[PDB]
RNA sequence: CGUCGUAGUCCGGAUUGGAGUCUGCAACUCGACUCCAUGAAGUCGGAAUCGCUAGUAAUCGUGGAUCAGAAUGCCACGGUG
RNA sequence: UGCCUGGCGGCCGUAGCGCGGUGGUCCCACCUGACCCCAUGCCGAACUCAGAAGUGAAACGCCGUAGCGCCGAUGGUAGUGUGGGGUCUCCCCAUGCGAGAGUAGGGAACUGCCAGGCAU
RNA sequence: UCCUCCUAAAGAGUAACGGAGGAGCACGAAGGUUGGCUAAUCCUGGUCGGACAUCAGGAGGUUAGUGCAAUGGCAUAAGCCAGCUUGACUGCGAGCGUGACGGCGCGAGCAGGUGCGAAAGCAGGUCAUAGUGAUCCGGUGGUUCUGAAUGGAAGGGCCAUC
RNA sequence: ACUUACCAACCCGAUGCAAACUGCGAAUACCGGAGAAUGUUAUCACGGGAGACACACGGCGGGUGCUAACGUCCGUC
RNA sequence: ACUAUG
RNA sequence: CGCGGGGUGGAGCAGCUGGUAGCUCGUCGGGCUCAUAACCCGAAGGUCGUCGGUUCAAAUCCGGCCCCCGCAACCA
C-alpha cells in the first residue's frame, strides 16, 4: 500500500542503516530516532533517507 | 466502589509480580491517624517484623503519629529490626499508596538504616 | 464565608427539629454547584466556545474544562472528540460565593421573574435550572456581549428525596414559587 | 461468492501433561488465549504459549477467585 | 405453514434421530397425542393435521401445538450430476421419537377429543396414541 | 423656529387587547369615531401595462348628493404647479 | 485463656447478594483546614500534606434471618468400551464404566501469621 | 496462496465443486515504561435542545471495548487517559514445538550499549492467530577477504539492503 | 382531557429445538510414571536394495445424495 | 428579421 | 437456472469514488392575443423498485426478495 520505504542512517559517519516504513501523505516531516550503531558500538542520532 | 476496595486494586499487580519473583517484601500500610509497616515472608503469609504508630515503644517519642516525621521514626525502626534477623534484601510494597510524602519518608529512612532497596 | 456560616449555624439545627434525625451528619450537605453552556455550534468556530469559556471564567470565577463528544451522532453532524460544551464545577468556597450571588442579584434580576419551580428535582434530591441569558449576572459586561448565550446550573446535594432538597434549598431563602 | 477454503491446521493444545518431566524450555501448552495462565516456574510467551523455565515435573491445578487453570512445576 | 422467522444458517446438516423424547407429559391441556415411532413431520404434514382436529372440535375449546419444524431440507433439483454445492432448502420438518405429545386440547370432552384425533392421526406419517393427563 | 441623522428608525401604520363616545327599538353576527397599549408587510416592485400636450400632469386640502348612522367611491371646488 | 479491631495470607459462592438488628475507650471510617511537599486537561471531588472540634448517618466490621443465589446424595434413566443378536434410518442380550436434569437434603463458611486495644 | 469457525468421532491430524466468513494491510504511536482510570444501555431533572448531542444523579454490571474476519482470550485488565521516551536495539541462545524437505514458530538466559521507574523490575514491536514470494540475474551502500608477472584497478566474495 | 373487544417490548411462570449455542458432562482413546508375566528384539538409529502413491466390500462414527444406489468423500476396525 | 389556426 | 447489466420528479435521462439530486420535456400560476397555439416571466414537485444489513451517516458499499432486459444453455 501507499506505505513507502526509508533507510534511517546513522550520524556516525559509518555508512550503517536501519530500515523501515514510513506513510509520506499523513506524515511529511523527517524522521530522527536514538538507535545502536554496532560499528561505534554506541547509541546515535539516526535521519531519514531514499531506500 | 469505596476507597478501601479501589486501592487494593492498584496494588494486586505489584503483589502478584513480588510472589513470582519470591521475593521478602516490605508491606506498608498508611492510614490518617497512623501508619504500620511489616516485611513478609517469601511464602507471602508469615511475618518477620513489624512496626507502627500504635506500638508504644515508638508513639512515645513523637510529637503526632500520622505525619512525614512520624513515618521517618516508623522506617527507622523496621530497618534496626531487620537487621538483627538477617534479613538485608527486600522489595518495597506500596500497597497502593503513592510513592511520596508520608510513604516516601517511611522508605528513605529504611534506606538510610541501610535495608537494601 | 456568609452561606457557609449561616449553613453551620441556623439551618443545620433547624433541619434536625423538622425531620428528626438522630445524628448531625444525616442533615443534608450542598455537595457541589456545576455549570454548563452545551454550544452544539462550535462546529461553526472554535471562537463561539471561547466566548463561552471567557464568560463562564468571568460568572464562576474559575477556568472551565471545555466538554468533548462522547460518542460520533449524525443530526448535530458531530465527529466524536469534537469540542460541543465548556463546564465548571464549585465546591468549598467559591461554591458558596457563587450560591450568595445566585440568591441575592442574579435572582431577581431575571425577566418575567414568577419564582423558581419547585419540582425540577430529579427525583434523589439535586435541584437544576436553566437561565435563558447570562447578563442577569454582573461580571458579563453587557455593552460586551457578542451574542446572548444560555446557561445551566446544577446543586447537587447529599439528600435521599426531593422533600429533603426542597428543605435545605428553602432554608437558604432560596425563592421558589 | 461461495465457500472452498480453510486455513491450515495450528497443532496447539497441550504437549506435555501432569507428571510428566520437562527441561527448562519445554513447551507445555500451546494456545490462542490464556486457557492456561502461568503459575510457578512458566514462562507466558508472547503467543501465549507456555514454557518451563527449570527442570521438574509439570502440575495443573485451579486458583484463586475466577477459577483459573494453572500450569505450575515440582522441581525434583 | 409453520416455520422460523429467521435463523442464523440457511442450511443445516441431516444428522441422526436417535433416542426417545423430552416433552413427554401433557401439560398444556387434558387430553393429547403422543407419537410411538420415530420420523419427521413436514410442516403441511403439522398444519393439515391441525386443520382436521380444528375442523372436527367445530371450535369449541383451545388447542396447543407442542412441536416446530425448525430443520430445514434441501432437495437438488431434476438432473444434477452430483456435487456442486448443496441444494436449496425445499422445506421444512421437527423431528419426532417416541414419546413426544404434539397435539393438546382440553375444553372438550373424551368422546370428541378421542375422534378429533382420529382424524388428525390420519394426516401423519407416524403411529400415534391418545393420552390424557396424569396427576404427577 | 426647534428637533430627528439613514436606522425596518421619532419611516410605516396593518393587526390584536383594554377602555369609551355617538346614531339608532336594536351595533353579537355586521356601523363610524375617540383614548391607552400592541407596532405585521413594506428599503421603489418579474414578464408585462396605464394616464397626460398647460393652469395640463403631479401634489395639497374644501364641499355636495345618497343618508338616522355608515365615503379611500361618485360628482363638484379652489391652492401650488 | 476470653472479647474486639487493623494488616498480610490460605481457601474460592456450604464462603455470595439482599433484608433486619447492632458497634466508637483504642482501632477504622467519614471529618477540620491548606501559604508549604504534591494535585485538578475546571474543581483540595480524587490524589497529597497539616491536623483532631464533631459523628457513627454513609462506609466498613460483627450478629440474626432459608427471600434470591450456592452446594447436593441414594435409586432410576440417557450414553458407551468389548463380545453376541435382531423385525437392522433404529434397537435388544451378556458384561464393564455410568451421566445431565431432578428428588431428599445441606447450608447465613472454615483456617493461619503479626500488630494493637479492653477484660482476667 | 494465506487466516478464522464448523464438518473432525472430548490429544494432534483428517476429505468433498460440503456449510459460513475474511486477508494481499495499518501504526514513530495504535511501540516501550511509570502513574492513574472502568464499560454498553435505559430511567429522572435541566437555556436554545427535538427519539438522538454538552450538565447532574440513579439503575445496570462488561449485554462494552479490543485499528480490520472469525475464534479463543482479556479487570493484575490485553480496554481507557496522562508524563517521560525509541528495547519497532547489535551479537547470541540451553532447550522445546511443527513440518517429506525447503522451512516456520516459542524461548529462559549471557555480552555490549539504551529507555522508563524511588526500587523490585519491565522493554529484542503491537492480546494471539492473515497482511505474502524460493533460486537465478542485476542494482545501491559498506568491508581486517580476493586481485591470473609485480603495484594498483576492474570484476568476484562477505555484511546491509532494493 | 376521556374510553379500547386491536398489536404488545421487558420482566414473570410453564414448554421445546441447535454442526458453526454451553452456568453441565461420560464411555473410549491419547500423553506420562511404577509394577509382574509373556512375546524368536517385536522398539530406536545408521547403511544396501526396492515396490507402491487406480484400491474394493463389510461393520461402526459422520459429510454429500432422496438417512436412493454394488453411489460419493473422510474417520476407525 | 418576422410567420400557425378559428 | 449459468454469467452480466438496469429500476431516480408525470416522461426520457444524468448523479452511484459513501456526507451536496440535476438536464431537456410535461404540470401549476401570471402575462401577450378577439381567442387558442407558439413566445415572455414566476413557482412547485423525486419513499432513488422492495425488505434487511453495515456505518455516527446509505440514491451511493453489502445481502436477500420482485420485476426488466442482454449473453450462454455445447460434443455425441
Amino acid at each position: 500500500g501507499i506505505r513507502e520505504k526509508i533507510k534511517l542512517v546513522s550520524s556516525a559517519g559509518t555508512g550503517h542503516f536501519y530500515t523501515t516504513t514510513k506513510n509520506k501523505r499523513t506524515k511529511p516531516e523527517k524522521l530522527e530516532l536514538k538507535k545502536f550503531d554496532p560499528v561505534v558500538r554506541q547509541h546515535v542520532i539516526y535521519k531519514e533517507a531514499k531506500i | 466502589m469505596d476507597k478501601k476496595s479501589a486501592r487494593i486494586r492498584r496494588a494486586t499487580r505489584a503483589r502478584r509480580k513480588l510472589q513470582e519473583l519470591g521475593a521478602t517484601r516490605l508491606v506498608v500500610h498508611r492510614t490518617p491517624r497512623h501508619i504500620y509497616a511489616q516485611v513478609i515472608a517469601p511464602n507471602g503469609s508469615e511475618v518477620l517484623v513489624a512496626a507502627s504508630t500504635v506500638e508504644k515503644a515508638i508513639a512515645e517519642q513523637l510529637k503526632y503519629t500520622g505525619n512525614k516525621d512520624a513515618a521517618a521514626a516508623v522506617g527507622k525502626a523496621v530497618a534496626e529490626r531487620a537487621l538483627e534477623k538477617g534479613i538485608k534484601d527486600v522489595s518495597f510494597d506500596r500497597s497502593g499508596f503513592q510513592y511520596h510524602g508520608r510513604v516516601q519518608a517511611l522508605a528513605d529512612a529504611a534506606r538510610e538504616a541501610g535495608l537494601q532497596f | 464565608a456568609k452561606l457557609h456560616d449561616y449553613y453551620k449555624d441556623e439551618v443545620v439545627k433547624k433541619l434536625m427539629t423538622e425531620f428528626n434525625y438522630n445524628s448531625v451528619m444525616q442533615v443534608p450537605r450542598v455537595e457541589k454547584i456545576t455549570l454548563n453552556m452545551g454550544v452544539g455550534e462550535a462546529i461553526a468556530d472554535k471562537k463561539l466556545l471561547d466566548n463561552a469559556a471567557a464568560d463562564l471564567a468571568a460568572i464562576s470565577g474559575q477556568k472551565p474544562l471545555i466538554t468533548k463528544a462522547r460518542k460520533s451522532v449524525a443530526g448535530f453532524k458531530i465527529r466524536q472528540g469534537y469540542p460541543i460544551g465548556c463546564k465548571v464545577t464549585l465546591r468549598g468556597e467559591r461554591m458558596w460565593e457563587f450560591f450568595e450571588r445566585l440568591i441575592t442579584i442574579a435572582v431577581p434580576r431575571i425577566r418575567d421573574f414568577r419564582g423558581l419551580s419547585a419540582k425540577s428535582f430529579d427525583g434523589r434530591g439535586n435541584y437544576s435550572m436553566g437561565v435563558r441569558e447570562q447578563i442577569i449576572f454582573p461580571e458579563i459586561d453587557y455593552d460586551k456581549v457578542d451574542r446572548v448565550r444560555g446557561l445551566d446550573i446544577t446543586i447537587t446535594t447529599t439528600a435521599k428525596s426531593d422533600e429533603e432538597g426542597r428543605a435545605l434549598l428553602a432554608a437558604f431563602d432560596f425563592p421558589f414559587r | 461468492t461461495r465457500n472452498g477454503r480453510d486455513s491450515e491446521a495450528k497443532r496447539l493444545g497441550v504437549k506435555r501433561f501432569g507428571g510428566e518431566s520437562v527441561l527448562a524450555g519445554s513447551i507445555i501448552v500451546r494456545q490462542r488465549g490464556t486457557k492456561f495462565h502461568a503459575g510457578a516456574n512458566v514462562g507466558c510467551g508472547r503467543d501465549h504459549t507456555l514454557f518451563a523455565k527449570a527442570d521438574g515435573k509439570v502440575k495443573f491445578e485451579v486458583k484463586g477467585p475466577k477459577n483459573r487453570k494453572f500450569i505450575s512445576i515440582e522441581a525434583e | 405453514m409453520l416455520q422460523p422467522k429467521r435463523t442464523k444458517f440457511r442450511k443445516m446438516h441431516k444428522g441422526r434421530n436417535r433416542g426417545l423424547a423430552q416433552g413427554t407429559d401433557v401439560s398444556f391441556g387434558s387430553f393429547g397425542l403422543k407419537a410411538v415411532g420415530r420420523g419427521r413431520l413436514t410442516a403441511r404434514q403439522i398444519e393439515a393435521a391441525r386443520r382436521a382436529m380444528t375442523r372436527a372440535v367445530k371450535r369449541q375449546g383451545k388447542i396447543w401445538i407442542r412441536v416446530f419444524p425448525d430443520k430445514p431440507i434441501t432437495e437438488k433439483p431434476l438432473a444434477v450430476r452430483m456435487g456442486k454445492g448443496k441444494g436449496n432448502v425445499e422445506y421444512w420438518v421437527a423431528l419426532i421419537q417416541p414419546g413426544k405429545v404434539l397435539y393438546e386440547m382440553d375444553g372438550v370432552p373424551e368422546e370428541l377429543a378421542r375422534e378429533a384425533f382420529k382424524l388428525a392421526a390420519a394426516k401423519l406419517p407416524i403411529k400415534t396414541t391418545f393420552v390424557t393427563k396424569t396427576v404427577m
